């Protein structure tokens, strides 16, 4: 123990955590998923390959 | 409107009462009923500046 | 306040421009102003003090006052026309009275005189609230009738906003008056390009309120009123000093900030209507405003202003501010210009 | 109204012709202005009594016709002389002598001087603007 | 060019993520590798110019200014490492990261191809530029010297951007290539002779042009070292170097409009030459030595001459490591008595005898001794003003006897004479210093074997 | 008065190192600095950017552009055409206006 | 000699009401 | 100017007939740059809180870049359709009104006299 | 390289450059048409709603 | 190799990868703008025999 105050940033709030990478997780998920429907649509439209 | 809110959501909070020839209670037409018919008429669809 | 008070008002301050900015009948509009003006009054006036009394009465009447022309004109639109919006057939001078009255509540120049006083007047949150989220719905309704407004009294009122903008930015000690003074600078540009191109008013009104939301978390940081409080931010919070550097010469309009993009795209467009002489005076009163930005920025960053004492007690407690809007606003105003493209259509 | 057409006249004839009637028109544009500064200066910094403000009105408006006047004299026998109705310059030098009259009625050198030039180029360019067909106020095009 | 534009930004994270004891060591040498690299742009085997992309071109006037600006950023980091050794890590680290953002800027400012990207960086170098002057500078007058030096510029600048926008209005682009080819006459109206000034003004005010030079003394005496090498060296050369771009457009008005500019630049490089004679303050003296310089520059590329051009090419270059080098020198007094006062220390070639050498080299490289590339600019900046005018020698003549008569002026008075044996702190001269001084002369030296590389777009 | 530090007294660099290069308080950080100085300074730019810059061939076609030249004026007189002409371009490929 | 810094002369003339 | 056009669907911010334009690439240069403004926005909030700069909150600082590549890439997208729009309508317009736009015939340099400015 | 490679990507830079700017100057025309015709999809300013319009039989004929 | 020699030493890729990089997005910038290779008047020529581009 060092502070004579306890820290309000003493430890990881797990909660914030396992929510921020599981927002970022998600994101990343669905941004590349997205991207890809983007793609074959494009090309189904406009009749390419 | 600046934001068309209402169209999207195709609700009429104040659309509907906006000039003369708008529905009227117990059907009593206004003033100049036909005339306004006439105009807004005409000038549907061609925007503005042309409606001039 | 309670917290349903809070509530309450806070929603009704949401409302408002929310329903001027839905509203197709201009009474509706009218009355999205109305619930603006009486629900920010309380707000303006909780400290209960002879200052904020003052400013709250300042603002009730001029208020009111704008609000009964602006509802002249809607009236007289609608005994010539028989419809609740202005057309291209509503008498001009109906369309003048509108656009005299719409500036007065948005504190432009010669409308301009309550507003560095009210902003003196209140707290710093209400202040950021005041030049900000105030602006909206006023400026709503104009964007739908810029075809049809004068082009003469626009400039006049523009280039007049500008010019007394920088001379009343000039005389500054307060940082709440100077930044109402910077609101009537950016106005002047957000008025100009209006009856030429409205998309680049919301732009130039966009990039201002973004440059000055965070401008105003960095006075409440400290509760910073004056420049010598300021000044000493080396001391308090010198992780602080880079980005309002950068906010400040952004909202000057130095490149390669964020912030030279209204005035160059304004410009731009003002000149491919002719608009030379304007636009050229607009753009050289400018720089009065990178003038006094500056001097804020040499007593801030650039130079140490003496210290006190007392001020070391502050360093050994922790804060829990800002939050992290801050940042993100503070980055986006600043650094966004390679962006520019996305951001003009 | 007819008002606005009476401050037509002064391009309806070239420059260096009919001096007499260009010293008119300056004359009640100029006076104009200073009604106007007077109204502003009175309602926002009001005078000790009445009879102050109605004088200082006076001291203004009359300053400002004078301005307006020697700026439209000395332009127009300018052109005159020099028989140059489309020069520039004849407008510089009429600025010049409105803004040496400024200083002369305030009592400052450095209010001549610096009235000269900015006067001087501000009328300069406003002939500029007159032959090149350059717009105050353009109404909405693009 | 962003394989030379990549490098230097990775710089800024160098610099951040160095531990406090490698910094510098990093950093000048990375810097230094970066100015082999910008040599690639010499490699020049024919007549078309180098277009990388749509956004970045190199040619003859460019590449030297390039390789220039990259050269001094490591001149300029062992310049300031002995005054900011006081300073705490960050703010260290601070000021390199402005120094590397000047390098940043300048180069991509060389090398833009279209003019209102030339518009933003140009004016993107005051922020870094004032930082340095008002944050590090020594004096209560670097405040002053802040406000004069950005505000010079930007009421200049600003009818400059409005001449940018009508020019793409009417012809719908800024890109220089094209301007180049597309050029139609102008008419002679009063409208265009303000479109002429407006595109003037600004490149005339950064020269500086003699009548709105009084911010160039200011800043150069309250700024610190390296903010004095840059702005002799490279940001004065951004006035000539944007006249030199945008005047291809602006035919046939220069005939005449540039009357008044040739007449202050040479009517004035004789009032700024002869201020140098009477200057109590060193730095001063430089500092106006330098208007004198860049008013022959303005000279000659008024004239638009082929002639005339290259003078101005090598001129640029050779006053930019000749000017550079003479701060130095007086910094390095500077920081040993803490005074720019000329006559304090005196007699300094009895101490100091290896930069007493340095300090003749600087002085005879800035006379324009004969075959230096100072000399040869100046000369063939005559040859065409004498062509132009006959009665321009007379003019000329009287600035050599004064430019010889203060370059010596400044040599005896602090070299020579008595030592002021009241300085007992005068240490011997660093290595770093002495380094210094070989890096600006060296180039000088091999750039007079090889004066091909700086002639420019006209020969 | 005002609580305000007095001011730093001059120092001799080489009093603590002797072998001071002008770098660094720190000997080792000192001698090291000075060695990338002289390193990367001169022994890789000027001596290897003089060396590029001296190997770089046909500079700005000077070289093909004599060459070019004696060839032109070669054959321009054995076959008895002019060395050079005023008319850089064909008349034959220019219209005047009739005026 | 020490870099200048704002005393309280300088300080000062930011402490009016106006500029 | 655009929004009273023909077929405009209120408050909508990405059309259907935009699915048929190629979307950006992720490793777009606008995304990329993108992504580093939230990394900055990141290390500058560390920097406001006095935290480790690089070091605090990783967990923070990756919810920041991918807040800002994940938001710029679908206002990319509405970017890339609205100038699409532009050219789609400019062009449509010069189609129907080709009076208003002639092709004009130029002339070669041997025809043009251009004046000569003699430099001397 | 050889010469060919800048000489011809120069020439990519002109057209792109080129086309550029011709379609700079068709816009600003097309606009100004566009706005004081008012014949096409730009400049389309609102005019009132026809469907909120009532045509129902009304209290009296005459209307 | 060793935490304390690699977190001071790692640095030292950051401006080379810059130069490696800026010479990858510089190859890129070349690909964009082929339209005229092997195309202009002054330099094209009929394909050698196994030759797919005049330049890349
Ligand atoms: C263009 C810009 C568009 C994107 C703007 C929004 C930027 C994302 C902001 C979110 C972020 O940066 O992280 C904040 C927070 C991290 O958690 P933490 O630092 O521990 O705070 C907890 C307080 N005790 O994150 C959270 O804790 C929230 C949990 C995820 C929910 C979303
Ligand atoms: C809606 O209110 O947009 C207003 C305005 C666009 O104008 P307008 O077309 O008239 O509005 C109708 C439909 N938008 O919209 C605007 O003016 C745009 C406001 C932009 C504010 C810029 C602040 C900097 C933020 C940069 C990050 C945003 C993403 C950048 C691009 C991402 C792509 C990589
Ligand atoms: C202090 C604050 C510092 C922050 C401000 C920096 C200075 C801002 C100056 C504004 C001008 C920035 C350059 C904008 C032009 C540009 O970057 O081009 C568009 C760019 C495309 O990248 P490019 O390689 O150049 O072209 C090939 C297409 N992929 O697409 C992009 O937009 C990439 C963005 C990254 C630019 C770096
Ligand atoms: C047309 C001529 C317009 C002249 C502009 C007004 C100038 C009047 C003036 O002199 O300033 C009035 C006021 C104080 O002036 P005062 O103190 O009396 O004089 C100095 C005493 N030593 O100074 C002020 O407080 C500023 C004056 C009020 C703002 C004037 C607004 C000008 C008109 C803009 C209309 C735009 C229409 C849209
Ligand atoms: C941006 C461009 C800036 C760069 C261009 C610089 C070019 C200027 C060159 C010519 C300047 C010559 C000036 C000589 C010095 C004179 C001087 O210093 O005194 C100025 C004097 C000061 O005023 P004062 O004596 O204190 O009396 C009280 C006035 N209220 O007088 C004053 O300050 C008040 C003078 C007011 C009258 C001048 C005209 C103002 C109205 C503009 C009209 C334009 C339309
Ligand atoms: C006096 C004693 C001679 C000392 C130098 C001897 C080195 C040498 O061999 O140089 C000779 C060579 C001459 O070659 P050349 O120009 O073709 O001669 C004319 C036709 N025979 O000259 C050369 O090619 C060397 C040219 C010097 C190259 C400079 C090397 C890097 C410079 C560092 C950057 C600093 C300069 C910044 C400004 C540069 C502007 C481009
Ligand atoms: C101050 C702000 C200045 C910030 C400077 C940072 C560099 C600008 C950010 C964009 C750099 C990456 C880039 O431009 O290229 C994106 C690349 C694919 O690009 P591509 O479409 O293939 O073609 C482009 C040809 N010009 O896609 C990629 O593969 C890039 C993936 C790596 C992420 C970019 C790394 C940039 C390294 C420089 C950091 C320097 C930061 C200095 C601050
Ligand atoms: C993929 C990456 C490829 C390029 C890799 C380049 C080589 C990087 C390693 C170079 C540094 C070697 C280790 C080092 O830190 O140098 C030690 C030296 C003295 O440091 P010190 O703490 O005093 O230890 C005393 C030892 N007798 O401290 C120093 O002064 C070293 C100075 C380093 C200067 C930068 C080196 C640039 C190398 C050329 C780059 C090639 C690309
Ligand atoms: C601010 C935004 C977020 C909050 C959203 C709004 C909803 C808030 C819900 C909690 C509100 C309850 O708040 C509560 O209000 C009542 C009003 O009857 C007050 O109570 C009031 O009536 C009770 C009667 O017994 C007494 O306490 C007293 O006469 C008076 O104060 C309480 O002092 C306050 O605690
Ligand atoms: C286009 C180029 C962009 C240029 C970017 C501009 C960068 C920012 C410039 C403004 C500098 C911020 O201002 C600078 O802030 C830092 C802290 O961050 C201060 O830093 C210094 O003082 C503070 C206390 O005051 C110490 O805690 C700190 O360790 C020390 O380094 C500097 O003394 C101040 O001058
Ligand atoms: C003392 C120097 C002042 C420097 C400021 C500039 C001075 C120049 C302006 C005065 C010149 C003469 O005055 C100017 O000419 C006449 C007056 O009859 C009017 O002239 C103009 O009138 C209207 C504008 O409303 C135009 O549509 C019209 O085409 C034109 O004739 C202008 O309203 C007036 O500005
Ligand atoms: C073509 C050139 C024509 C030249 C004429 C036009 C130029 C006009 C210049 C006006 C100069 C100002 O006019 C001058 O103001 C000074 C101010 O000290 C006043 O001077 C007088 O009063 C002041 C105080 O009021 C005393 O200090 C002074 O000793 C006394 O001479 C006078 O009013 C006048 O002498
Ligand atoms: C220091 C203050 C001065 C700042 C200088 C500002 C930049 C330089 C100003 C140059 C003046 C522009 O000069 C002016 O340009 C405009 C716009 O193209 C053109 O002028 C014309 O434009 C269009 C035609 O294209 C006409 O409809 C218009 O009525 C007329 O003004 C002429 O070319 C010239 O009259
Ligand atoms: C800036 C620093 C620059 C560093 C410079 C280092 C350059 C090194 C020079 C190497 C020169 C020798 O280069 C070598 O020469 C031979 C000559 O046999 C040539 O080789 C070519 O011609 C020879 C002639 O016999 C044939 O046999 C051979 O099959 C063919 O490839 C090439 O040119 C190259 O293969």
């Amino acid at each position: 123990k060092f502070y004579v105050r306890e820290p309000v940033n003493a430890k990881p709030n797990w909660l914030a955590v396992g929510l921020s990478v599981g927002a970022s997780v998600f994101m990343w998920i669905y941004l590349i998923q997205t991207h890809n429907e983007d793609v074959l649509e494009y090309k189904r439209r406009n009749g390419l390959e | 409107p600046f934001l068309d809110i209402q169209k999207k959501l195709g609700i009429s909070l104040d659309r509907h009462f906006m000039f003369l020839s708008a529905e009227q209670p117990y059907k009593n037409a206004a003033r100049c009923h036909a005339f306004e018919k006439e105009w807004i008429e005409c000038a549907h669809g061609i925007g503005g500046t042309r409606a001039k | 306040m309670n917290p349903i008070t809070l509530a309450i008002i806070y929603f009704t301050i949401f409302l408002g421009p929310v329903i001027t900015m839905s509203s197709t009948n201009l009474m509706l509009m009218w009355v999205g102003l109305e619930f603006s003006l009486l629900a920010i009054i309380p707000m303006l006036i909780n400290k209960k003090n002879p200052r904020s009394t003052e400013a709250a009465t300042k603002y009730f009447v001029t208020q009111a006052t704008a609000s009964m022309i602006i509802l002249l004109a809607i009236v007289l639109n609608y005994k010539q026309l028989g419809t609740w919006m202005f057309q291209q057939q509503t008498n001009g001078l109906i369309l003048n009275m509108t656009l005299m009255a719409l500036s007065m509540k948005l504190g432009l120049a010669p409308f301009h005189f309550w507003l560095p006083e009210v902003t003196q007047g209140i707290p710093l949150h209400m202040g950021l609230i005041l030049l900000t989220w105030q602006k909206i719905a006023p400026l709503s309704i104009l964007i739908q009738i810029y075809p049809l407004l004068n082009s003469t009294i626009i400039l006049m009122l523009a280039i007049t906003s500008i010019f007394m903008g920088a001379w009343g930015g000039l005389n500054q000690t307060q940082m709440r008056k100077i930044m109402a003074y910077s609101s009537i600078a950016h106005m002047g540009w957000m008025l100009a390009i209006l009856p030429y191109n409205p998309s680049l008013t919301l732009l130039n009104l966009m990039i201002y309120i973004i440059l000055t939301a965070p401008m105003f978390m960095a006075l409440m940081l400290n509760n910073s009123m004056t420049i010598n409080s300021i000044s000493l931010l080396w001391n308090k919070t010198p992780a602080m000093l880079t980005m309002i550097s950068l906010m400040l010469l952004s909202l000057g309009g130095l490149p390669p900030l964020t912030g030279f993009l209204p005035k160059w795209i304004i410009i731009t467009e003002l000149m491919k209507n002719n608009c030379l002489i304007m636009a050229t005076l607009m753009a050289m009163m400018a720089l009065l405003n990178l003038f006094f930005y500056t001097r804020l920025i040499y007593s801030t960053s650039l130079t140490m202003f003496p210290t006190n004492n007392n001020s070391k007690m502050m360093t050994h407690q922790t804060k829990t501010k800002p939050n992290l809007m801050f940042s993100t606003l503070a980055i986006m105003s600043t650094m966004t210009l390679p962006l520019a493209p996305q951001l003009i259509t | 109204a007819m008002v606005k057409r009476f401050f037509e006249s002064y391009h309806e004839v070239p420059d260096g012709t009919q001096c007499h009637r260009k010293t008119y028109i300056t004359t009640a544009l100029g006076g104009i202005c200073g009604i106007i500064g007077s109204a502003y200066s009175v309602s926002l910094n009001p005078a000790d009594s009445t009879l102050e403000a109605v004088a200082r009105v006076g001291r203004y408006t009359f300053t400002a016709a004078a301005i307006g006047a020697m700026f439209g004299l000395t332009t127009c026998v300018s052109a005159q002389v020099r028989e140059k109705p489309d020069d520039p310059l004849n407008y510089f030098i009429g600025g010049c002598a409105g803004g040496l009259t400024l200083g002369a009625r305030t009592h400052s050198y450095g209010t001549a001087a610096m009235g000269c030039v900015y006067m001087g180029t501000a009328a300069a360019l406003f002939k500029i603007g007159k032959l090149e067909g350059w717009e105050l106020f353009p109404t909405p095009k693009v | 060019m962003l394989k030379i534009i990549l490098p230097s930004l990775m710089l800024l994270p160098l610099t951040w993520l160095s531990s406090p004891k490698k910094t510098w060591t990093n950093v000048t040498s990375y810097s230094f590798l970066i100015s082999l690299t910008s040599l690639t742009l010499l490699w020049q085997t024919d007549e078309n110019y180098k277009n990388f992309s749509n956004m970045f071109s190199s040619d003859p006037l460019s590449t030297p200014l390039i390789i220039l600006t990259a050269w001094l950023l490591p001149l300029m980091l062992m310049a300031s490492q002995n005054h900011l050794k006081k300073d705490n890590n960050v703010l260290q680290k601070l000021y390199i990261s402005m120094l590397i953002s000047l390098q940043i800027l300048l180069i991509m400012t060389f090398s833009a191809t279209e003019l209102i990207m030339f518009y933003i960086l140009f004016e993107a170098t005051l922020i870094p530029t004032l930082i340095i002057i008002t944050r590090w500078g020594n004096q209560t007058e670097r405040l002053n010297a802040g406000i004069y030096f950005l505000f010079y510029t930007l009421i200049g600048s600003i009818p400059l951007l409005i001449a940018l926008i009508l020019i793409q209005n009417h012809v719908g682009t800024l890109n220089l290539m094209i301007l180049s080819f597309t050029t139609h006459t102008l008419d002679a109206s009063w409208s265009n002779n303000l479109l002429w000034l407006a595109c003037m003004m600004a490149f005339l005010i950064k020269m500086p042009l003699y009548g709105v030079h009084l911010w160039l003394p200011k800043a150069h005496v309250e700024a610190p070292i390296a903010g004095s090498m840059i702005l002799a060296a490279i940001l004065l050369k951004l006035g000539s170097y944007g006249m030199i771009r945008i005047s291809i457009i602006l035919d046939p008005l220069t005939k005449y409009m540039a009357y008044p500019f040739i007449l202050l630049s040479l009517w004035g490089m004789i009032m700024t030459s002869s201020i140098c004679l009477r200057q109590t303050d060193l730095k001063s003296l430089i500092a106006y030595s330098s208007v004198s310089h860049m008013a022959l520059v303005i000279a000659s590329i008024m004239i638009q001459t082929p002639w005339s051009f290259m003078g101005a090419t090598m001129l640029m270059i050779a006053h930019g490591l000749t000017s550079s080098l003479l701060f130095c020198l007086a910094n390095s007094n500077y920081e040993r008595i803490h005074s720019r006062t000329m006559i304090m220390a005196r007699g300094l070639q009895m101490v100091f005898p290896l930069m007493a050498t340095w300090w003749l080299m600087a002085s005879l490289a800035n006379l324009a001794l004969p075959p230096s590339i100072n000399l040869m600019g100046e000369l063939f900046i005559t040859m065409s003003l004498f062509s132009w005018s006959n009665f321009t020698i007379i003019l000329m003549g009287i600035n050599i006897i004064i430019t010889g008569m203060y370059s010596m002026y400044m040599i005896i008075t602090t070299q020579r004479g008595k030592l002021t044996n009241h300085m007992i702190n005068l240490q011997p001269s660093h290595t770093r210093e002495l380094t210094l001084m070989a890096l600006h002369m060296i180039p000088l030296i091999l750039l007079t074997t090889s004066p091909k590389l700086i002639t420019g777009l006209t020969m | 008065q005002w609580q305000e530090d007095p001011e730093p007294e001059d120092e001799n660099v080489y009093a603590k190192n002797p072998d001071f290069h002008g770098y660094d308080s720190d000997p080792v950080v000192d001698v090291w600095n000075m060695r990338a100085v002289f390193f990367f300074g001169f022994s890789i730019v000027l001596v290897f950017g003089t060396t590029f810059v001296a190997y770089v061939p046909d500079y700005r076609m000077q070289e093909w552009a004599r060459r070019e030249a004696e060839r032109l004026v070669k054959y321009r007189e054995v076959n008895g055409l002019p060395i050079m002409e005023s008319n850089y371009f064909d008349p034959s490929k220019i219209q005047l206006p009739e005026d | 000699a020490r870099q200048w810094q704002p005393d309280i002369e300088w300080a000062e003339q930011f402490s009016g009401a106006v500029m | 100017m655009m929004n009273g056009r023909p077929g405009h669907e209120p408050l909508k911010f990405l059309p259907d007939e935009a699915r048929s334009l190629p979307p950006p690439k992720l490793n777009d240069p606008r995304l990329v740059y993108m992504g580093l403004l939230g990394y900055c926005t990141g290390l500058m909030d560390n920097m406001l809180r006095m935290r480790p700069v690089m070091r605090a909150g990783l967990h923070r600082q990756l919810l920041f870049v991918t807040s800002f590549v994940f938001a710029g890439y679908f206002y990319l997208k509405r970017q890339n359709y609205l100038y699409a729009v532009k050219d789609h309508d400019m062009f449509g317009y010069i189609k129907l009104h080709p009076e208003d736009f002639p092709e004009k015939e130029k002339k070669t340099y041997a025809e043009i006299l251009e004046p000569f400015h003699p430099v001397r | 390289d050889g010469p060919e490679k800048n000489y011809e990507k120069t020439l990519a830079i002109l057209q792109i450059e080129s086309e550029k700017a011709e379609l700079r100057l068709k816009e600003q025309e097309v606009r100004r048409l566009m706005r004081a015709r008012g014949d096409g999809p730009w400049y389309q300013f609102p005019t009132p709603e026809k469907e909120f319009i009532d045509h129902s039989p009304k209290a009296t004929p005459d209307n | 190799t060793l935490f304390q020699l690699l977190r001071e030493h790692w640095v030292h890729i950051l401006v080379p990868a810059g130069f490696v990089f800026g010479c990858y997005l510089d190859r890129k910038d070349d690909e964009k703008l082929t339209a005229f290779r092997n195309k202009s008047m002054l330099f094209q020529r009929e394909l050698r025999p196994n030759e797919e581009v005049t330049w890349k």
